[PDB]
């Protein structure tokens, strides 16, 4: 709806987090599993928020 | 989340009261009309004084 309000950077946070989740959960095909094993993705438990 | 409500569906934004236009008063006035006189009948002259 139009009632919700947000900022450009907050929308970017939402989109980037969603894309990271999509890549990590192996649902988007042809994901770069080599890249997905870095320190940030290992610490995604504390990097998702 | 889509409609921006609470967990139980309560709206997160208070609906505007939309105060009405309310009725107005009415007025009336006077109306006049005009007329003329009747034809003067020639009085039959008697004999008295």
């Amino acid at each position: 709806s139009s009632a919700i309000k947000t900022t450009r950077l907050a929308e970017a946070i939402a989109g980037i987090q969603l894309y990271i989740n999509r890549a990590l959960n192996r649902i988007e095909p042809n994901a770069r599993a080599d890249v997905s094993t870095r320190q940030f993705f290992t610490d995604w438990t504390v990097n998702n928020r | 989340l889509r409609h921006n409500l609470s967990i139980d569906g309560q709206p997160l934004s208070l609906a505007i009261y939309a105060e009405p236009t309310d009725p107005k008063a009415l007025l009336t006035s006077m109306v006049q009309a005009s007329q003329g006189g009747s034809a003067v009948l020639p009085g039959t002259l008697s004999l008295y004084r």
